[PDB]
RNA sequence: CCCCC
RNA sequence: GGGGGG
């Protein structure tokens, strides 16, 4: 009482004291509301006005703390705010609000009679600001408040911070929080009425401006600046002027690094390796500089007058490049609180996916060749944008045809529907149906296309699609406006994907492909860095607007004659259900039809552009069926952006043979599009590259596409991760910690635990101080996530507390005669955060039984099987190893409460709920087999793989699970877990025997393994410092990523192992394009059995060229060998330092005499470089020297 | 007089094949 | 066969294709019918489907496979012991129409099959296959034609009623050539529709109309223009556009020929539109129907809204497709214009001037060129230079929702509070997709015109009214579903209504 | 000292 | 489960 | 709703 004043906020140490202190103050959070409402609202807490400190960069800032007075005063609910059509079909044309008003909750009112249109609008505000608002990844909002202001405590040991008055001035009104969610209703629910009705939000904002302090994005003074524009920005409608606002806010940065003049960058080489740094010039060019001067118009206009000034004071005191992306991320946190967007569906409905046509027309192509009904078949453009891409596309249409003819098409669609259900198709029309049972299976595409299954190769079955309205789903992202996506009917769908399967063949033509492929590590950026190094370079990133409505009608003919003439020359017989046959056709210039043979795809492939009906109906709870305006792309089609990537690199390179004719020479370099984001570099002089860059400006404003341009000579953007000279720079905002869209909220551990590993990980290199995110995300699992929600039966419920008391504490609810369930919420000890397959959270140092501290763990250290280590660790292994003693010291344990934490990892709790479903949910039998033996009937006979499967089992070896074989899948494709059902009570009645192995559990002990010696390694600091290597020299200034500044643990890491292999990254991805575990599982046969490998292939039925690559991506893989002691490094958990665990081998010593004759040689690195990553924040330059455990060598010899 | 050929999207069609200037 | 001669005949009657009187080729479709029921029976057992499609295909069309778990092979086996017992010389073959409507009607099981089999594609004609085929001229009466010369006795061309089927091209009527000449011991086929050749411009050009010769009173050498409201309801050119039709062409040769059956594509198009008609559930149905312009949509268009207007009996609203060009020539200058329904009615009338109209005509006197050769004479390559500042004109009218702006007038217009709630709107390209809304249902309209002809038939407007035809078809491809008329008249006949 | 001033001091020696 | 259109 | 990667 309270948290900045415990012995662990002083020494961020682990005791027999702090820590069994520390779990009594986090269970009283998480436990109690009384408890949290006294802990955010204290008197002791003193209030701030005037504050000063340190920026960002370390000048001295004064800011005042400035709430407006129209959150305090809320306007009363006005009408007029939501305009209506005069019809009251739908929402009025212009109208400014798309999102949320601040008003008054209590103004908020509907006298109108029930089934009123107005009584139907007035109720859907009340589902607006009562249900949309909530979306937290943990719990309830108010603990995830908890975690990260309790955070801030620790973190400064202070409980005088402005950001706390800002939660005290407005949250507390009363004796009660204002405003609760309740789980059961899934609503906010007022308290009081007088409360702004925007309020529940700014919860979510102070939870991510609290964790940009923690990061170190934000100081305490900037947190003040960013504070007031969130409030400022409250009025009128707090998320239309942010999405209005943000544009500007944050694209100020090309100016203020045009000031800093010389600077001095890493140059990076074509291999993703650093060969030195340059004192470049950081001057743009003249076009450039004028185009500052509009901007600064604007900027005196939208945005806040404070945070403007804050702008301009970034233009003028930043000297150096690294003072340059400071204050940008700084600019970052305060344009953006994170959260997730949301409104009615069809208010936001308007501006996003109604068409727009810009600047001029799209023209017809010429008609060559015609079908009876006049339906275009094959064509060719006389002059317009569309010549242009057709001079350029028209060259890689025979070398498809080749390809197309390879594949067999109807294996292609069978396996095209199983890598996504469900697909949410239509639900069933009418009676019977038969069925009965497959209603429950109603929503997914497998069990739809085995449904229909006689209906399949019959015409009739693509005109059923057709008066099928095509339904809306909004998929809502971060800081964007709400977008619309449209769902598709199997049939409707199966009308693109013939056009789909063209298209994805151009990528392996070309190098024009962003989406080419990604590794997920600094190479998937590499090639940027070394653009960005060059001289004479004008590099752009040329954003696109729209793209679902920049596409009309006219638009979409472009790329449908590229389709149309590769189906032309591809031969492929019975596509189905289509044949290759003859047809009347008619031709350009003769006069009577004439007589062609036509093959399947290109019947298909012109039935599909002939008819195209992009509407996209949406029912709705106001004005019934509402359907957007026809000229949409739908987005997508079978596949896009594969229609806008075909599309927009025929639009460029087109236009340099279109540069050919006029006689320009055509500088440029490489050309990357996702799509629709495009990316270009170009090389050469200052004056050349500008008329070329303009003509490609205007070339896409020809097509009807507006841009917004940009360029620059120093920097450059890419799936909005952009890059600086060669330093890369992070996003921080994107990452919401504290909100999600499915409002998924459930009690399953490992499924949220492990899943917040994934964030902070995340956010390695996107931060600048790593080690506050361990302090926060800490807390946040330390408090959000300590209770379990299983429903108990009456009969057993008594049985439980009576053992399960004497380690972990439990809440006990009285039993409710009433209904048959009697709940029971189980919290965990702290312990459960770091055990294996419990949360894996990194740790902070233990005490040992001899005083000394256990290494302090960073964000560098693996997860899996590696966290049981610290196990050991705590036991003092170099004391283990000189009394030549495996024992386990199970009496230290039982004080931090290991002993309990590895009991709830006994009950398998996320193992019986998916069983106990298995049993009676799945009817299997007659009901499901007859599904999957006539789905069979569609495939190219035959997958009998399964045969060729257990083949490899026995004996053979086991193998899991789903490699093959789908037709085990429909029974996983319903999960049936909303909800849990009437099975809970089977659920627990096997565990019924799990409460008599707490009877039985007795005196609990934890388990060892023979396997289990290899942690017995422990290193000893030696005294020789080592020798750096170059690339240190390089990055020692102007730092390539935020955490990676001179002398931070971050940047040391990268000087010691070094960057990321050439060839291990490059073959490593080849892995994941088949895929679209698999390696890890058929692995084991390349090093014990290698035999079974060649049935390996048939049991995946991978094609020779997949076969190759597994074989081959064996090679370079196995020079780090096999992990008998494995360990899991997420790609995204690191980034730019070398994967490989050879590099580290060069930074520690061995005796000779440990190793095996001609064995296990290169499994001691794997010792070494993950004990290195594991704590870098202690280690100084010092040469290691390991020691081993006398039996571990025993073991490994056995 | 006249000709299937004067018709616009007949000029067009040619237009699409021996594209003069 | 695919479809079944035996057990329905009444599918090839509508082709005209008798069975014999009842040999290997009678033995052989008795053959096929128990195949029929075979392969229905096996449909049941497996959610209507078969089993192992290229299992079947090989023992019944190829015939080279002899089968003999239990599970699994229980259908072959049954299926072997009864083709084993045809000891036929070599398999079955396989045969469909090109129609369409004949593969409409095919069961689902025969499709199964088709993709594992090379089925004999037997060609058409206009709906009709030809006779000369292997197949057809074995298991059919082959027909036989009488024409005006051709008239004459059963004797004089030998003919039996077992072989041959009559066909009467003479015009007179039928009962009197069955009474007369003793052919009542003969079938004759009989056709509802009409196949009529005109003369046209560029040459000789054919029709299909839906209606029977006794319903349209066109003869031989009769006028275009007369009767020309029926043939633009239910005729179908079927040559290559442009065709050689005009104001003054007259008849040839007219004989009876098969009904079009309607596409099966465009009636499901036209069908989404008639739900959202019937249905409370949608407040506003609005169909959108584009027509190269002078295809006489507006004609047409007017009697389709009076007939749907008697169905559903709710008020149906039209505009055509000039009403907005008209309207902005009048309002441009006022600043707040009326947008009550029944005012821009009332500006629809031909009489008056569309604004579009008005900036062509400046557009072609800044070249100089009035006369329509002076058009004609012109290279593609100068005609297409000035079409790009026709495109300048029509995008500064689409570029933004302003309140003279194109599209918030459709706005104002649908959402005010008299318009009837369904609406058919007319455009003249696929641009305008954006602008006209909002809409579920868009279809192409085809008449049977030549609308390059047409408007050089046209002496008002004369070359601006040319002009325009072509910005407009250079900026509409057929994207979308094509509907000739007479299958919306089609449509409305088959929905059920209340 | 500090890990970072035995850090920057390791490094400036090597790299003089 | 995250990153991205 | 589909595609890219752990
Ligand atoms: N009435 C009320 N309900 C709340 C409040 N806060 C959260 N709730 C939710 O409303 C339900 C019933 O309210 P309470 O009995 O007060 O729950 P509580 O005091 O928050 O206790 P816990 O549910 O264990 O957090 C609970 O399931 C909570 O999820 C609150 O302040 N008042
Ligand atoms: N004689 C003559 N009649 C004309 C001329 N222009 C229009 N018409 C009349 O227009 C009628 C044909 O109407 P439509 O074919 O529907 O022409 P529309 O109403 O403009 O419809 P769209 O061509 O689709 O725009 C004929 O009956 C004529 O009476 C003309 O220049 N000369
Ligand atoms: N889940 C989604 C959503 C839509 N699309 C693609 O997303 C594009 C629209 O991008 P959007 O972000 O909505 O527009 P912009 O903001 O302008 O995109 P950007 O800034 O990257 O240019 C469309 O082409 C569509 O193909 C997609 O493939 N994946």
């Amino acid at each position: 009482t309270k948290l900045h004043n415990t012995i662990f906020s002083e020494t961020r140490k682990f005791t027999r004291e702090s820590f069994k202190e520390i779990e009594h103050l986090t269970a009283r959070l998480a436990n109690d509301r009384v408890a949290r409402h006294d802990f955010l609202f204290n008197t002791s807490i003193v209030l701030i006005s005037d504050y000063s400190g340190e920026d960002s960069n370390g000048n001295q800032l004064q800011a005042t703390i400035t709430i407006p007075n129209e959150i305090i005063n809320p306007k009363e609910y006005d009408p007029s705010d939501y305009p209506l059509a005069e019809d009251e079909s739908f929402f009025k044309q212009g109208h400014k609000y798309d999102y949320l008003v601040t008003f008054r909750a209590g103004s908020l009112t509907n006298t109108y009679e029930p089934k009123t249109k107005m009584y139907k609008l007035h109720a859907a505000l009340d589902k607006l600001m009562h249900v949309k608002q909530r979306k937290s990844r943990f719990a309830d909002l108010w603990r995830e408040l908890c975690a990260v202001i309790a955070s801030l405590d620790v973190w400064y040991q202070t409980t005088n911070y402005p950001l706390r008055t800002y939660v005290k001035l407005l949250f507390h009104k009363g004796d009660e929080f204002p405003f609760y969610e309740s789980p059961s209703q899934d609503r906010i629910i007022f308290n009081d009425k007088s409360v702004a009705s925007i309020l529940p939000t700014f919860v979510y904002t102070c939870c991510q401006v609290g964790t940009a302090i923690m990061s170190g994005i934000l100081t305490h003074v900037e947190s003040i600046v960013a504070m007031n524009h969130f409030l400022h920005c409250a009025k009128d409608s707090y998320i239309d002027e942010k999405l209005k606002i943000k544009g500007i806010g944050r694209s100020w940065y090309q100016e203020a690094l045009h000031n800093v003049c010389q600077a001095t960058v890493p140059v990076w080489s074509q291999f993703n390796e650093v060969i030195g740094h340059r004192t470049k010039s950081t001057s743009e060019p003249h076009f450039v500089s004028s185009t500052f001067i509009s901007l600064r118009a604007k900027r005196a206009e939208l945005l806040y007058p404070e945070f403007n000034a804050y702008i301009n004071r970034a233009i003028q005191l930043s000297k150096t490049q690294n003072d340059v992306a400071n204050y940008y991320a700084a600019c970052r946190a305060m344009t953006n609180d994170g959260t997730f967007l949301a409104t009615l569906t069809e208010l936001s409905l308007d501006a996003a996916v109604f068409p727009r046509i810009e600047q001029h027309l799209v023209t017809r192509p010429a008609v060559l060749m015609s079908n009876t009904r006049h339906e275009s078949l094959k064509q060719k453009y006389t002059n317009g944008v569309g010549s242009i891409a057709q001079s350029y596309l028209s060259s890689f249409t025979d070398e498809i045809a080749k390809r197309v003819n390879g594949r067999h098409h109807d294996e292609a669609w069978l396996n095209f529907l199983t890598t996504s259900s469900p697909g949410r198709k239509l639900t069933e029309i009418e009676k019977l149906e038969v069925g009965g049972d497959v209603a429950a299976w109603s929503n997914s595409r497998i069990v739809m296309q085995a449904v229909f299954a006689r209906e399949y190769r019959t015409p009739e079955r693509i005109f059923k699609s057709l008066k099928a309205p095509i339904k809306l789903v909004e998929r809502q992202q971060s800081d964007r406006r709400q977008r619309a996506i449209s769902g598709l009917d199997n049939d409707r769908l199966f009308l693109s994907f013939m056009p789909y399967t063209i298209g994805k063949q151009i990528y392996e033509l070309n190098d024009n492909a962003a989406q080419g492929k990604q590794a997920g590590n600094a190479f998937d950026i590499g090639e940027m860095l070394y653009w960005t190094s060059q001289r004479n370079v004008l590099l752009s990133s040329i954003d696109v607007a729209g793209m679902d409505a920049s596409v009309t009608t006219n638009t979409k003919d472009i790329y449908n004659t590229f389709v149309l003439d590769v189906a032309s020359k591809c031969t492929v017989p019975r596509f189905g259900p289509y044949y290759a046959k003859n047809m009347e056709v008619f031709e350009a210039g003769n006069r009577q039809s004439q007589v062609r043979y036509v093959n399947a795809a290109w019947q298909a492939c012109a039935l599909e552009a002939a008819n195209s009906q992009t509407s996209t109906s949406y029912e709705s709870e106001i004005f019934g069926q509402v359907k957007n305006a026809e000229g949409t792309y739908p987005s997508g089609r079978a596949d896009t952006s594969t229609h806008h990537t075909v599309l927009l690199q025929g639009l460029v390179r087109g236009n340099e043979l279109k540069r050919a004719s006029d006689g320009k020479n055509s500088c440029l370099a490489t050309i990357k599009i996702l799509g629709d984001d495009i990316m270009e570099i170009f090389q050469g002089s200052e004056s050349d590259t500008y008329d070329h860059a303009v003509s490609n400006a205007s070339i896409l404003n020809e097509s009807g596409f507006a841009t917004t341009a940009e360029l620059s000579q120093n920097s450059i953007v890419l799936l909005q991760q952009l890059v600086v000279n060669g330093t890369f720079w992070g996003f921080a905002d994107r990452i919401s910690l504290w909100t999600r869209e499915d409002t998924k909220d459930i009690g399953r551990l490992n499924l949220a635990m492990m899943e917040l590993n994934a964030l902070i990980d995340d956010l390695v290199f996107r931060v600048r101080r790593p080690e506050g995110l361990k302090m926060l995300g800490f807390f946040c699992g330390a408090i959000c996530l300590r209770r379990f929600t299983l429903s108990v039966d009456n009969k057993l419920y008594d049985s439980t507390y009576n053992n399960l008391s004497k380690y972990m504490t439990l809440t006990k609810y009285d039993k409710n005669p009433d209904s048959d369930s009697t709940l029971m919420s189980l919290i965990l000890p702290l312990a459960w955060l770091f055990m294996p397959r419990g949360g894996e959270y990194p740790a902070y140092p233990f005490e040992r039984r001899d005083g000394t501290f256990t290494e302090d763990e960073s964000m560098f250290t693996a997860r899996g099987a590696y966290k049981r280590r610290l196990l050991y660790d705590v036991s003092n292994i170099g004391e283990m190893i000189q009394q030549n003693s495996m024992a386990l010291d199970d009496d230290l344990l039982h004080e931090y409460g290991f002993t309990g934490a590895l009991l709830l990892i006994d009950l398998n709790i996320l193992d019986l709920i998916d069983e106990v479903k298995k049993e009676d949910i799945s009817p299997v039998k007659v009901s499901e087999l007859a599904t999957s033996l006539e789905q069979l009937g569609k495939l190219g006979e035959r997958e009998k793989s399964r045969r060729a499967a257990s083949d490899l089992k026995i004996r053979g070896h086991a193998l899991s699970n789903d490699i093959v074989y789908g037709y085990g899948l429909q029974e996983k494709i319903q999960k049936s877990a909303m909800a849990t059902k009437e099975t809970t009570v089977q659920s627990k009645r096997v565990s019924s025997r799990l409460h008599d192995v707490i009877v039985a559990k007795r005196d609990y002990k934890i388990s060892t393994i023979p396997a289990d010696a290899l942690h017995l390694h422990e290193f000893e600091v030696e005294d020789v410092t080592v020798d750096l290597l170059p690339h240190a020299k390089h990055t020692s200034y102007s730092s390539l990523a935020y955490n990676m500044s001179f002398g931070s643990d971050g940047w040391f890491a990268f000087a010691l192992l070094g960057g990321l292999d050439r060839s291990a990254n490059l073959l490593r991805l080849d892995v994941a394009s088949i895929r679209g575990p698999v390696f890890k599982q058929g692995y084991k046969i390349y090093k014990s059995d290698a035999t079974l490998l060649n049935d390996f292939f048939t049991a995946i039925s991978a094609g020779p060229k997949e076969q190759g690559i597994l074989l081959r991506a064996f090679a370079y893989y196995s020079l780090y060998g096999n992990v008998e002691y494995h360990y899991v490094l997420s790609p995204r958990q690191l980034f730019f330092l070398s994967d490989n665990p050879v590099s580290a081998e060069r930074l520690v010593r061995i005796p000779p005499k440990y190793y095996v004759s001609t064995q296990c040689r290169a499994l001691y690195n794997i010792f070494s470089y993950l004990h290195i990553l594991r704590s870098i924040a202690n280690n100084r330059g010092k040469r290691l020297k390991m020691v081993l455990h006398p039996g571990l060598i025993a073991y490994v010899r056995g | 007089v006249q000709s299937r050929t004067d018709v616009f999207n007949e000029q067009f069609a040619n237009e699409a094949l021996h594209p003069m200037t | 066969f695919a479809i079944d001669p035996l057990k329905h005949s009444k599918l090839y009657e509508e082709y005209g294709l008798y069975l014999r009187p009842h040999a290997p080729t009678i033995r052989s479709i008795k053959y096929a019918s128990l195949i029929h029921s075979m392969l229905a029976k096996h449909a049941a057992r497996h959610n209507g489907t078969l089993i192992n499609p290229r299992m079947y295909a090989d023992m019944i069309t190829l015939g080279n496979t002899k089968v003999t778990d239990i599970v699994t092979y229980k259908a072959l086996t049954e299926m072997s012991t009864l083709i084993e017992s045809f000891r036929l010389p070599s398999g079955l073959a396989l045969i469909i129409f090109d129609d369409e409507k004949y593969q409409s009607l095919i069961p689902n099981y025969i499709n199964q099959l088709i993709a594992y089999t090379q089925p004999h594609i037997i060609p058409t004609w206009q709906g009709i296959a030809d006779f000369s085929d292997t197949y057809l001229r074995s298991y059919f009466k082959r027909p036989f034609e009488l024409t005006a010369s051709n008239l004459a006795a059963p004797q004089k061309y030998n003919l039996s009623p077992m072989t041959r089927s009559i066909f009467n091209n003479t015009g007179r009527e039928d009962a009197v050539i069955r009474k007369l000449y003793g052919y009542g011991e003969y079938v004759f086929i009989r056709y509802e529709g009409c196949l009529i050749t005109w003369t046209g411009i560029y040459g000789e050009v054919t029709m299909m109309v839906n209606l029977s010769k006794r319903d349209l009173g066109l003869d031989v050498g009769d006028d275009y223009l007369k009767e020309y409201k029926k043939l633009l309801f239910y005729g179908v050119i079927t040559d290559a556009i442009p065709s050689g039709i005009s104001a003054r062409s007259t008849i040839m040769k007219i004989s009876p020929h098969k009904m079009m059956n309607p596409s099966g594509g465009a009636l499901a198009v036209l069908s989404k539109f008639l739900e959202a008609v019937v249905s409370t559930n949608v407040i506003n149905a609005t169909l959108v129907v584009y027509a190269e312009k002078g295809a006489g949509k507006t004609s047409f268009l007017s009697t389709y809204a009076e007939q749907l207007s008697l169905a559903s009996g709710q008020v149906v609203g039209h505009l055509s497709s000039d009403a907005y060009g008209r309207w902005l020539a009048k309002n441009k200058d006022v600043e707040e214009p009326s947008f009550a329904y029944d005012y821009v009615l009332s500006l629809d009338t031909d009489d008056n001037e569309s604004y579009y109209e008005q900036k062509a005509s400046e557009l072609l006197i800044s070249h100089g060129i009035s006369e329509v050769a002076q058009y004609e004479l012109l290279s593609v390559r100068k005609k297409i230079k000035m079409m790009d500042e026709m495109n300048e004109v029509l995008i500064a009218q689409l570029e933004n929702a302003d309140t003279h702006s194109e599209r918030n007038f459709y706005y104002m217009v649908s959402t005010g509070k008299t318009t009837p709630r369904t609406l058919i709107v007319e455009g003249h390209f696929n641009a305008q997709d954006a602008t006209i809304a909002r809409t579920d249902t868009t279809v192409l309209l085809r008449t049977i015109n030549d609308t390059t002809q047409a408007m050089r038939d046209r002496q008002r407007g004369g070359v601006v009214q040319l002009f325009l035809r072509d910005t407009y078809y250079r900026l509409l491809p057929a994207l979308h579903t094509t509907v000739y008329p007479f299958e919306m008249l089609e449509s409305i006949r088959r929905w059920k209504w209340v | 000292p500090t890990v970072v001033q035995s850090r920057t001091d390791v490094f400036n020696e090597q790299f003089a």
